[PDB]
């Protein structure tokens, strides 16, 4: 009964910056539902970007000072929306990338660690060849 | 999601069954979202929107999981994909008349 | 430290913290008929917790070996990361839950072995 | 981070057959806090069983699993045309949480 | 063993979720002023004299009040109350046995009703742990938090639109419902001020309705639009205590229709409003589906003071979304009231343990 | 005997109550006010046995819990330890002092016990 | 089971009350006559335990608490202590010869922990 | 040390004998119905509703209806509440204060009284065991035992040569009198069937009269006697109790002399027998020595409905041994009806303890 809606398609220029979305579908807000911003080379795996749990702009060290993460809390007319942003987009930033709804306020079944939860549903993702 | 005909005129009814014998919060709309009626747990309040006087719902059948809706002097302009909003499972209804 | 008064990654200061809490683990037609019933069920209830705690196989604090090894398969702690910080919910339930697990499998292997060298022993 | 290693890649079963499906990790987790993601062909991934072995009323039981040491061997029983696809076995333990190797069953 | 064997720990705040029924705590005032309900008292269990509570720091604890489980026993307390409790002198329930509508009929005594506080104590462990946040969307986190063995001075009302003699919100009001501005969901509001009502027809007081109104549209301002006009519309229709406002006035309930009070157009770019009240004797229940039936008043006119503290009503809905924002007075759920009294709290409970794998390896 | 001895001051009381306690056992209508009492009573004495069960000494009338009764307060001589023991006035004093001790020496066995728990590590 | 066998005596009773104990948990209005009846059962049954927590086994089902089952009352054949048990008449001398055992036991293990407890000494 | 030292066992179903008074287990329907003495309801202790019964396997155990101890407190209890009870306007106790004839004198008012059932409770410890074997015969074994912590579903009737209201027997009837043929004891029967007797006067059926001594008679001939004829005789003699039969009719008590009815021969080798009743209004007490009054009937024809389940009767005591056996009725001690309720019981108590001597030698 909850279905994730991700940003369309983007083509950017090399060494620029992205801002993809995240559309939660019978969400309430970011509050409650904090989001784990994962990245994908074309193809291959997917790696784990940052966090924006609690409202917090984080991501790993080895995406720390490039990927910051906002996610403007909306509910009712719209739903919440998850952004993204990854400065300095080089052809090796080709990816697909990925965000993770789930709740926060359940808090002894097994969905989460230490930010890292259990990613529950996904959005349709995001094909970006950065040309 | 249920396909119901219709003439205008006639004293039609639109139920709004769950699947659970209870009666919660439902919320009868148009298609554009607009407030039918509803209840309060135990009456009956007409919403904002323009069949305020054809549109009723029936008491008995709330804690029978029915949540109708009963529409006299049916119309055209009161011929509308209504949304039964129940359990977060819509049996959004559909009513044909012309 | 306090009474959920720290926020922190997890495995040991909560051992540490727990170590100071129970380290001062002290603190230190007239007049009543429903209270008293509610006062007798409380203690009812500790006591029985306290018998239950009593037929247990550790009866040690906050550094404890019973005999459950916490294989490999559950073991993965490196040394020193034993113990240094932890708070954790979501994650603290299903830690907990492992922890008492542990437990009921620590301390009847305690009584086990303490059972099974009671009838092999004999020590004079 | 904690390489995990999925295996095998590809296997070839019938459909009602149980078979095991193992997962390398350098550090063991108590309580498997590692996610099977079945990616099927014209899906995205998606939870089967949430902490390795717990019961999930949203996916059937015909997922099972076992866990020994480095490795954690999905045992899924009775696998059925749904089930011919590449899981993903992904530890959402360390930071950050690293996918496997993935599992193609097949005929 | 050279293994890592874990520790036990004991007095520990750690904590593990429960789900189960607490009890009512009011004074057993059941000996001396009267058993007649007067709101908790047939056989409720008396409040501890001491409350308990701890606070507990730098824990970033978020709550919700859609799944609080202290809720679900607070309106089976209620139910199970109104019914040993004042009796109407018409019962109905209209039940399938196309449905068989079933009539009971009793005696309708009258007396002077007042809601007492009634604080919610916890069993033996069952920790239950109060929000006290500045910004509570109700279903947000709270900086602030602590915890308590039974609740707060919690002063509940049975009623409609407006929460009477209830709890207080955060500076101006605050937005706690499940959505803010979804045109699907009730709009949970309480107020801050104890907003007087004096009824006599009621005379609603008109700096402080104004300046009620003024806080909320701010907030709502706030939540949603930022160079956005909020006006008020009057009723949207219904029973009668959908349109008018039920509220305990001295034991009765006079029935004002609200809509001589929303027509407020505020902008972000004086005596007595008497409102036309209604005498109570035969109204729906709103306990079930049905119908009452109740003994006349022992005045003409009814004199009363009653502070409201609260505001769930009803919206238009339209696009109309930015341009203006249209509400309207009505809600009062049963369901929803009752939720909403007991909205910051949850219950844990828990035994003396904890570990930490170690290779102290200590004799038994 | 219960009170039965007169005599002068430090050890013929443990021997007493030696013996004493080496035979520690000795061995509408009806009711509700001596009930709440009996109940508020195993309440106390039982509050009163835990935190006698969370001790560092465990044991009765000879015991040497850790503590070290320093030479500021230690000046008995060897065999003046065991002798005779009445005494009031001076016996407020003597168990006011009987207590302190108690405390400090179950907090020092608990300390080390606790401490040695921590560093031992016994396999 | 509770009462769910039959055979000839001494030792599958140590056995099957070891498994029983092994599985030791199995796991105007309303009422005025029961809550007396509740809390004298726990004051007896509390009273009951606290005359168990001053004893010298304080362990179950295989104990060696110190007296001596002396050879007037030792017969036993090495093997022979753990067969089988159930037997009544026989039974309760069994069960009362259990007893005087218990209450020597525990008293010369009260006797040997205070006089250790006297004696020892452990530093 | 090298010697045997023993064992401490804990929860254990071993037992020690106990000798006490156990307490009555009725529900408190003190409240609703009425204290008027509706058989237990002054102040008695309620019924737990979950009767705990654990079978015993493999036990045979031996069960005496005579030396039981449970026996003992229950018409102590029954004495005590006929007292505090249904008063008679006549009390008489001759005591040489030769005697000096007492009187006490008081009122005597009259209520529908019927039978409640009455379980048996036991304090802390104290288990009870049920016999549930099929031969039964009073002071005799049991294959099948049953330990229970109350007694069963016991609904027992101070009454006459054959027993009201009560348990059965086992497929026949059971002769479970102390001695089965001495010509000196109380034959001791409980019926199977509940035997309704209708009295308007009453209407005694005849086709479950002549099963029911049938039914006895294959059973005496079964205990003693292959070939012989066994015929009843009519009443053996003496006050109005004895010729004729008390029980519980709607609170009243009819008495028709059972002599029309004991006149059947059985071989080894139909509507209603009407018998003639008497209204009860002055009788001599059943519970001591002395004589009653009490308040006329509110009804001149007086309809009960009363199922009869028992069979103690005297006996002529000939020889007249196997050639022909002859049965008169009669008795119904109060002291033996008492004994016949509770007949398959006995109390034992137990702390969690046993041993095993050993060479386990721990450290204390
Ligand atoms: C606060 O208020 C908001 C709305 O104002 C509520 O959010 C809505 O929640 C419901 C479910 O709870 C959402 O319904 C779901 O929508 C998904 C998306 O479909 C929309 O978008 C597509 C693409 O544009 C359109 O074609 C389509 O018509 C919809 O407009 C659907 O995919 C979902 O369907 C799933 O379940 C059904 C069940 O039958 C299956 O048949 C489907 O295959 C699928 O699995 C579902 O219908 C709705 O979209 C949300 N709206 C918004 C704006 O977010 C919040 O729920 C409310 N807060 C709370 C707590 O209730
Ligand atoms: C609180 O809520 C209630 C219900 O929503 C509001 O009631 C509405 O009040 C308006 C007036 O503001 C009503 O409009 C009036 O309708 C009258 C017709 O009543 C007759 O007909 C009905 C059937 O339709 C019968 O049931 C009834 O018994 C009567 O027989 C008109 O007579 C009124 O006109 C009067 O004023 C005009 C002013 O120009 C004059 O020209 C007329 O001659 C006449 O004097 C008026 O039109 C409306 O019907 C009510 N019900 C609704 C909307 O459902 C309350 O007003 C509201 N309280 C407030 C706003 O303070
Ligand atoms: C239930 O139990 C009672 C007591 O045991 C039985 O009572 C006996 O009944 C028989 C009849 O079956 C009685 O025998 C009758 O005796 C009468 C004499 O009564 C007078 O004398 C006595 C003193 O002896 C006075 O007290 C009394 O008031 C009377 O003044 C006779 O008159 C009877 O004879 C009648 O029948 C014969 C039949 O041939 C006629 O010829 C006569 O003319 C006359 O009509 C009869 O003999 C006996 O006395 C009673 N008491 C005993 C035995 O102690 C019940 O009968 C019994 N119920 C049954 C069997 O159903
Ligand atoms: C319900 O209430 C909760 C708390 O009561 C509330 O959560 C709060 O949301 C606000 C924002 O909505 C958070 O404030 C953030 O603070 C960080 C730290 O300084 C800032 O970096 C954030 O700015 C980000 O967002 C901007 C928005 O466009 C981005 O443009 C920008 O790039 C930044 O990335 C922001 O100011 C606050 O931290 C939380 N609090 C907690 C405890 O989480 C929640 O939003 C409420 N929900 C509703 C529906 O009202």
């Amino acid at each position: 009964q909850i279905h994730l809606v991700q940003s369309g398609t983007e083509v950017k220029k090399p060494g620029s910056s992205v801002t993809v979305s995240c559309k939660a579908y019978g969400v309430n807000t970011f509050g409650l539902y904090a989001v784990n911003w994962v990245r994908q080379a074309p193809g291959q795996s997917l790696e784990y970007i940052g966090q924006i749990w609690r409202w917090k702009s984080s991501a790993s060290h080895h995406f720390r000072g490039r990927v910051l993460i906002s996610a403007v809390d909306l509910t009712g007319s719209s739903p919440p929306i998850s952004s993204l942003e990854i400065k300095n987009l080089t052809s090796d930033d080709t990816a697909v990338y990925f965000c993770t709804t789930t709740s926060t306020y359940d808090k002894w079944s097994g969905l989460h660690h230490d930010g890292v939860m259990a990613f529950s549903s996904w959005g349709q993702g995001t094909l970006i060849s950065v040309s | 999601k249920k396909v119901v005909l219709g003439k205008k005129g006639d004293t039609v009814e639109l139920t709004c069954t769950a699947s659970q014998k209870k009666s919660i919060q439902f919320h009868w709309k148009n298609s554009n979202q607009i407030k039918i009626l509803g209840n309060q747990g135990s009456f009956l309040t007409k919403g904002p929107s323009k069949l305020n006087d054809r549109a009723d719902s029936r008491r008995s059948l709330w804690d029978q999981g029915n949540f109708p809706l009963i529409i006299k002097n049916l119309k055209i302009e009161d011929s509308d994909t209504y949304i039964c909003e129940v359990e977060d499972q819509k049996e959004e209804v559909q009513l044909l008349v012309f | 430290l306090g009474f959920l008064g720290a926020a922190g990654s997890t495995m040991g200061a909560a051992s540490m913290t727990l170590t100071v809490q129970a380290r001062n683990l002290l603190s230190g037609t007239v007049w009543g008929i429903k209270q008293l019933q509610a006062r007798v069920l409380a203690v009812e209830r500790y006591l029985r917790d306290q018998q239950l705690l009593g037929i247990w196989g550790c009866s040690g604090k906050l550094i404890c070996c019973t005999n459950v090894p916490w294989n490999s398969s559950w073991s993965n702690r490196n040394l020193s990361e034993i113990w240094d910080n932890m708070t954790w919910l979501q994650w603290d339930k299903e830690i907990s839950n492992y922890t008492q697990i542990i437990y009921g499998l620590l301390e009847e292997s305690q009584n086990q072995q303490e059972k099974n060298e009671q009838d092999l022993l004999a020590l004079d | 981070d904690i390489q995990m290693t999925q295996s095998p890649s590809t296997l070839s079963a019938s459909i009602g057959d149980t078979v095991r499906i193992s997962c390398r990790a350098s550090q063991s987790i108590t309580g498997n806090w590692v996610a099977w993601y079945q990616q099927r062909p014209g899906k995205a991934p998606r939870l089967l069983i949430y902490r390795g072995a717990a019961l999930l009323g949203g996916v059937p039981s015909r997922f099972s699993g076992s866990a020994a040491g480095t490795d954690f061997t999905l045992t899924i029983g009775n696998l059925q045309a749904e089930d011919f696809g590449t899981f993903y076995c992904q530890q959402y333990d360390t930071y950050p949480g690293t996918f496997g190797q993935g599992t193609k069953v097949e005929v | 063993a050279e293994n890592l064997w874990v520790t036990v720990y004991y007095g520990v705040p750690v904590w593990k979720d429960a789900e189960t029924t607490l009890f009512c705590a009011s004074d057993a005032k059941a000996y001396e002023t009267e058993k007649h309900n007067v709101w908790a008292t047939h056989a409720c269990v008396p409040t501890d004299p001491n409350p308990q509570e701890i606070h507990l720091e730098n824990v970033t604890e978020e709550f919700n009040m859609w799944k609080n489980n202290m809720v679900e026993q607070m309106h089976t307390d209620i139910i199970s109350l109104w019914d040993q409790s004042l009796k109407p002198c018409v019962k109905l329930t209209p039940l399938c046995v196309n449905c068989n509508t079933s009539a009971i009929t009793q005696a309708c005594p009258k007396v002077s009703f007042e809601p007492i506080p009634i604080h919610y104590c916890a069993p033996a462990g069952f920790a239950i742990l109060k929000c006290k946040d500045k910004k509570f969307n109700g279903t947000g986190p709270c900086p602030s938090v602590s915890t308590v063995q039974c609740t707060h001075g919690i002063k509940p009302v049975v009623s409609t639109q407006l929460l009477l003699n209830g709890s207080l919100a955060e500076e101006e009001v605050m937005i706690r419902s499940e959505n803010i501005t979804n045109n699907a969901k009730n709009i949970l509001v309480q107020f801050n001020t104890p907003v007087q009502i004096n009824c006599t027809h009621c005379n609603v007081s008109k700096a402080t309705w104004n300046e009620t109104l003024g806080k909320v549209v701010k907030q709502l301002r706030k939540h949603f639009g930022n160079n956005t006009i909020i006006r008020f519309a009057n009723s949207s229709g219904g029973d009668l205590e959908v349109t008018t406002h039920s509220f305990n006035c001295g034991g009765e309930f006079f029935y004002c229709n609200t809509s001589g009070l929303f027509n407020s157009t505020w902008i972000s770019n004086n005596d007595s409003i008497t409102l036309p009240c209604r005498i109570k004797q035969i109204i729906n229940m709103w306990q079930r589906i049905g119908q009452a039936m109740y003994a006349p008043p022992i005045q003409g006119v009814i004199r009363c003071v009653s502070n409201i503290t609260g505001l769930i009503l009803t919206r238009d809905g339209g696009s109309t979304n930015s341009t203006t924002e249209t509400f309207r007075p009505g809600g009062g759920d049963m369901r929803d009231n009752w939720r909403s009294e007991l909205y910051k709290y949850k219950v844990v409970k828990i035994e003396p343990l904890g570990v930490a794998p170690t290779r102290c390896k200590r004799r038994v």
